[PDB]
């Protein structure tokens, strides 16, 4: 399997006239690469074949370029519909391989996140599993750091992070982080806190609650 | 040995002798460059 990577993991740009995508391949492909646009919730659609010739049914704005190791996909004019995950697949040498893919984000004014912390419900405590949910609202860029601190001690590997897709109205991302603890473990620690670090935030914001609404 | 150049039919619709969608020329040009990788590079083969 030929090793291929996309140089921009994620690109954020406004819906204007500027777009660029780069794929680098360890072994020369001799101008044998293709690009696919996958809309979220939809099957992938071929954009270009061979990186030189536009596929049928593809708008003129879409363009492809590059040879051998370096392949570049540039969109002359960008529209909201165009934004989607983009995958480049190498077929020159068997086995055929697919790139990890690049999502084109929509550029928006940087916004500090809104942090909400919810203590576990009494019914959940009756169940015996305690979950603390940290909610982030309307934060751009999508990338964010959430750290759980219990008794001023960081917790790693006990949290699951869920991110919604970019909201259409304001181009913003919302993230929920869940910390799962056993009832005995939850009882042991009096204070639960979550530290969030974001570009918008001047300084990291920590939101905390005391056990049993202490 | 097959040397037929008849347009391949990949669709229910009659090919019509025109290489439209679902009709493709069977022979595909083979591209060779010096810069191309060794695997892509042309090898002359003779079998006795």
């Amino acid at each position: 399997e030929i090793v291929l990577t996309q140089s921009p993991g994620t690109l954020s740009l406004s819906p204007g006239e500027r777009a660029s995508l780069s794929c680098r391949a360890s072994q020369s492909l001799s101008t044998y690469l293709a690009w696919y646009q996958q809309k979220p919730g939809q099957a992938p659609r071929l954009l270009i074949f061979g990186a030189s010739s536009r596929a049928s049914g593809i708008p003129d704005r879409f363009s492809g370029g590059g040879s051998g190791t370096d392949f570049t996909l540039t969109i002359s004019r960008l529209e909201p519909e165009d934004f989607a995950v983009y995958y480049c697949q190498q077929y020159g040498s068997s086995p055929r391989t697919f790139g990890q893919g690049t999502k084109v984000e929509i550029k928006r004014t940087v916004a500090a996140p809104s942090v909400f912390i919810f203590p576990p419900s009494d019914e959940q405590l009756k169940s015996g599993t305690a979950s603390v949910v940290c909610l982030l609202n309307n934060f751009y860029p999508r990338e964010a750091k959430v750290q759980w601190k219990v008794d001023n001690a960081l917790q790693s590997g006990n949290s699951q992070e869920s991110v919604t897709e970019q909201d259409s109205k304001d181009s913003t991302y919302s993230l929920s982080s869940t910390l799962t603890l056993s009832k005995a473990d939850y009882e042991k620690h009096k204070v639960y806190a979550c530290e969030v670090t974001h570009q918008g935030l001047s300084s990291p914001v920590t939101k905390s609650f005391n056990r049993g609404e202490c | 040995r097959d040397i037929s150049t008849e347009i391949y039919q990949a669709g229910n619709k009659p090919c019509n002798g025109v290489a439209g969608f679902n009709c493709y020329f069977p022979l595909r040009s083979y591209s060779f460059r010096p810069t191309y990788g060794v695997g892509h590079q042309p090898y002359r083969v003779v079998v006795l």
